[PDB]
């Protein structure tokens, strides 16, 4: 299996943990979710 | 610290500034802390020839040790570092030109560092039962 | 209504409800150093910002307006608590629990100097031991700033960067004196801040002053204090929940840390300029174009700095607004209860009681709560004797025991008709039920 | 962070190819041979097998380039059981 | 803002340009029903926003609180009446 | 305007902070109007 | 181009700032408004 996807100039939220390993990613502009996770800079924003 | 790997080097908060770095040379690592900044809070009376320096949420030590050295006498007050003021917080006063904050007042006469008391209740010896 | 009667539903039973309020008077005090903010330590960015006048001088001279007028209404807040209070000398809080069966141990902690700060009461400690950042917890975390710790903590960066609240001119320690005070006040004699009565005889006479016979309420007179003190405890038990004045209280610290949080991010937005920090500018370009980029800097900090300034005067506007109605609400519910309806909180209002919050009063408002009600057929008025006409006194006129009688309009206890309930007319108004008969 | 990553919510296409003995000629046509723009990601698996019980790893060859002429570099990424050889070089490509 | 009218309403044109005004959580006729509920609670039993009495007689009352003796004002009750929706009729009539 | 920082975030941030007091306002004033208003059943809008 | 429109974005800005500071001062005025006719709903409609 080699499984390709083509790469583009970007803009993702990248989440380091503890120990400086990037445990999470968002693309910012790939859906309104995505957005919503960049804008309040977080994983899971809160409700509203 | 264990976090770097073989290709890292510096350690960088979210707003993109140094705060750590493994050396080079010596593989050993530290932490960067920006150089203590701050204000002093200076205490005048009109009727005075000095200032009561506070410097706020320093101790005595650090601030002789580290900011500057000075011929003016000192004590750890609740509220940081006081230079050329009498520890005498039992002492109060109901007005106050010099308000330190948290309940403290400097008082001149030389200058006193006084607990601030602005209201007291009216106290009658009559029988509680 | 059939024949002269309407239906009501008069209360059978009834509760003491307690409803907290936490009412803002005071906010953190911040600082904003404007020429260690815009420029640090860098001796380039200095020389371009004295060029702009006085602009750092005005923020200054603005954020002290502002900071001396928290001050001022703190100082009057803690006048407004300390007004008329006369205690005994002979008053010892450490065996002075409780009086009338009523416990206020948990609103009163120790009374006089001797006992330092400890005059904050178990309801107080509780309620300041959920707030991280009370004028202490300011105090405590800028004295770790120095202390060697390898913590970063967001106070110590906005410290060094211009950014600090300076603690209140009056410690929550002595407002929480003052608030025991003025608790106490209502409770022992001289009941300097109860109308000059016992406190059970006031909270009597409050529920009296509802439409409530005097009967039942000195006849249930334990019900009534097991009742309050019951209020009191599910007020306390209310904090150990999602509770909507704790909630409040927590907001205003949050938005608070999120205006400086949002103060600092303003150092490292770039205003179009190469870097948004000094040290990289002055480390890539020469003083002719390092003025350039440096001069962008300084317009977009100062513009922060007068956004921030503007923000900070609207803010205290509101809070002095909330102090003045703390203020209202400590004069006219717990020194004394005014005759206006829902100010001291909602419903049957029947006393209140201040407590010491951070940045602000917690009031108590006890109502009066009807338990079980019962349908009655009820008279507005009355017409008897030589067409003499009788209106009834904060109740109504019923049918018992075949016999026109007067009720509570609070609670239903049916009680012949006098002259302590009833307002005469010497012309009953048409429709007033015919009663020749009565008296 | 901006840089160069995948578009989430695309889809990846898995190109490896796997033969015995015959070659298709549609194999080296598009949409097998892709263009490049600005990049590509790949997520590769790791196809371990096993001879005599001892373990051998093997995954598909991947070459970056224009022309594929020996008057231009070809990049290639070929796997070794366990070493990565990668190489820049003017090479002759074959046909296929 | 989405129909083809050749009249331009300039609140379309401020929010093509991101200036728009949201509606309120509770709306306008939510607050009408609110008002409708705490007129109707003072005319009919209850009377729970007329301190428990029928709404003529809390007038009454209100009037004689002034200093004036309650025989004119229950003999003059009509006249009252009239007098009070003539009031209301004068102040709807003032909005034209 | 990217390049600008977080200005259009505060703008936003002080606008819903602005809209979230309105907000909480009108709730306030229908409680107001709501408070201890208690009507019967056999109301009816047509005939009283 | 950069030149003209970062003059265009500062008179933005700035125009997005004062509105900013008169919304602000204008809601504390209805916030003072809305709370006087909360008082007047309490001790003039329900009670006098
Ligand atoms: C991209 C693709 O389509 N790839 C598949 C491949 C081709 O479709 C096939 O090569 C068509 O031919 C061309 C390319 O022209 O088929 C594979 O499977 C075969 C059956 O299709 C496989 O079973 C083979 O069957 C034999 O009869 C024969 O020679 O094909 C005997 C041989 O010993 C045996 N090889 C073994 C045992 O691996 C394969 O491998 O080749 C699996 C691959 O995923
Ligand atoms: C600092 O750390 C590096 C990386 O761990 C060390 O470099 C390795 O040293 C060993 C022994 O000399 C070599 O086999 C490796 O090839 C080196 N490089 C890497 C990337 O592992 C280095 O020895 C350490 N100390 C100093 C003084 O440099
Ligand atoms: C500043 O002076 C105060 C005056 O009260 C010192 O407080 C002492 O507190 C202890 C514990 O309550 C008492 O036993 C002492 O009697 C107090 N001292 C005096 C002189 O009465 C406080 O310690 C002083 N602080 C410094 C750093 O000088
Ligand atoms: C009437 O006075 C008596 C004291 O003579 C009060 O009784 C005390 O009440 C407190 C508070 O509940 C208790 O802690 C004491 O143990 C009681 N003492 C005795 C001797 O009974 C009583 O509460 C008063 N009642 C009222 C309503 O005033
Ligand atoms: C300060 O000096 C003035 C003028 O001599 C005098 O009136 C005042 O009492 C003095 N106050 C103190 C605290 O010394
Ligand atoms: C009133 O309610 C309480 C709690 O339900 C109950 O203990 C008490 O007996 C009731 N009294 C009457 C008179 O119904
Ligand atoms: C201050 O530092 C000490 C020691 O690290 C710690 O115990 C204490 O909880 C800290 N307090 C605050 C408010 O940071």
């Amino acid at each position: 299996q080699y499984w390709v996807t083509p790469l583009s100039k970007r803009q993702y939220l990248l989440k380091f943990d503890n120990r400086g390993v990037i445990t999470n990613a968002v693309d910012c502009s790939s859906s309104f979710f995505s957005e919503i996770q960049c804008k309040t800079k977080s994983l899971l924003p809160n409700t509203g | 610290a264990v976090y770097y790997n073989s290709w890292q080097n510096l350690l960088y908060d979210s707003n993109g500034n140094i705060i750590g770095f493994k050396d080079f040379v010596t593989n050993k690592t530290y932490n960067i802390f920006p150089c203590y900044a701050g204000r002093v809070s200076a205490a005048f009376h009109q009727n005075a020839s000095s200032l009561a320096l506070l410097y706020r949420n320093l101790k005595c030590s650090y601030v002789l040790n580290n900011i500057s050295l000075t011929t003016q006498p000192y004590f750890d007050s609740y509220l940081g570092c006081v230079f050329n003021a009498d520890n005498l917080t039992d002492y109060s006063v109901s007005s106050c030109a010099l308000r330190m904050g948290s309940g403290f007042c400097v008082d001149y006469n030389s200058y006193r560092f006084v607990t601030f008391e602005p209201f007291n209740v009216s106290f009658v010896n009559d029988s509680i039962e | 209504s059939v024949g002269g009667l309407y239906e009501i539903k008069i209360p059978t039973n009834f509760t003491i409800v307690g409803q907290e309020e936490f009412i803002q008077t005071n906010s953190p005090k911040v600082t904003i150093d404007c020429s260690l903010f815009v420029c640090s330590n860098y001796a380039a960015c200095h020389d371009l910002l004295s060029e702009y006048g006085t602009f750092c001088d005005n923020i200054n001279s603005i954020l002290d307006e502002v900071n001396g007028l928290l001050d001022t209404t703190q100082l009057h807040v803690a006048d407004t608590l300390m007004q008329g209070v006369t205690l005994s000398s002979n008053l010892n809080t450490n065996l002075h629990f409780d009086v009338d069966n009523i416990n206020f141990k948990s609103l009163v902690g120790c009374l006089g100097p001797h006992c330092g700060s400890s005059s904050r009461s178990f309801f107080e400690d509780l309620l300041f031991d959920k707030v991280k950042l009370s004028d202490v917890g300011f105090v405590e975390a800028y004295n770790n700033c120095t202390g060697g710790s390898e913590i970063r903590d967001l106070l110590c960066v906005q410290s060094f960067n211009g950014i600090k609240v300076l603690p209140p001119i009056l410690s929550e320690s002595q407002i929480s004196g003052y608030t025991t005070a003025a608790t106490v006040a209502a409770m022992f004699p001289p009941w300097s801040a109860a109308a000059g009565i016992p406190f059970s005889l006031n909270v009597q006479y409050r529920i009296n002053g509802l439409g409530v016979t005097m009967d039942v309420l000195n006849k249930n007179q334990k019900l009534i204090a097991t009742a309050f003190n019951n209020a009191l405890l599910s007020i306390q038990n209310g904090f150990s929940a999602p509770n909507s004045a704790l909630a409040k209280i927590q907001s205003v610290v949050n938005s608070n840390a999120q205006a400086l949080n949002s103060l600092l991010q303003q150092l490292f937005n770039k205003f179009g300029a190469i870097s948004s920090s000094l040290q990289e500018i002055l480390s890539r370009l020469d003083p002719p174009e390092a003025q350039v980029q440096i001069d962008r800097l300084i317009n977009g900090r100062l513009t922060a700095l007068n956004a921030y300034v503007s923000q900070q005067l609207s803010d205290i506007s509101l809070v002095k607004f909330g102090a003045a109605l703390a203020m209202e609400k400590v004069n006219e519910c717990v020194k004394s209860q005014s005759p206006r309806i829902n100010f001291c909180g909602n419903g049957n209002h029947i006393l209140s009681l201040v407590q010491n919050a951070p940045y602000g009063l917690l009031f108590m408002h006890f109502s009066y709560k009807p338990i079980s009600f019962k349908t009655v057929l009820v008279s507005p008025g009355l017409c008897i004797s030589g067409d003499v006409g009788i209106a009834p006194k904060q109740g109504y006129f019923i049918k018992h025991n075949d016999h026109w009688m007067f009720t509570g309009s609070s609670y239903y206890y049916p009680e012949p008709i006098s002259d302590k309930n009833v307002v005469f007319m010497n012309t009953c108004s048409v429709n007033f039920t015919k009663a020749p008969l009565v008296y | 962070f901006t840089g160069y990553f995948p578009k989430s919510g695309a889809n990846f296409r898995d190109l490896s190819l796997k033969g015995t003995t015959y070659l298709s000629t549609l194999w080296y046509q598009k949409p097998f041979l892709s263009d490049f723009n600005n990049g590509i990601f790949s997520r590769v698996k790791n196809t371990k097998l096993y001879v005599n019980k001892t373990l051998y790893s093997e995954f598909s060859t991947i070459v970056i380039g224009s022309v594929f002429i020996n008057n231009s570099y070809t990049i290639v990424v070929q796997p070794h059981n366990g070493v990565l050889e990668i190489t820049a070089c003017q090479y002759t490509m074959c046909e296929y």
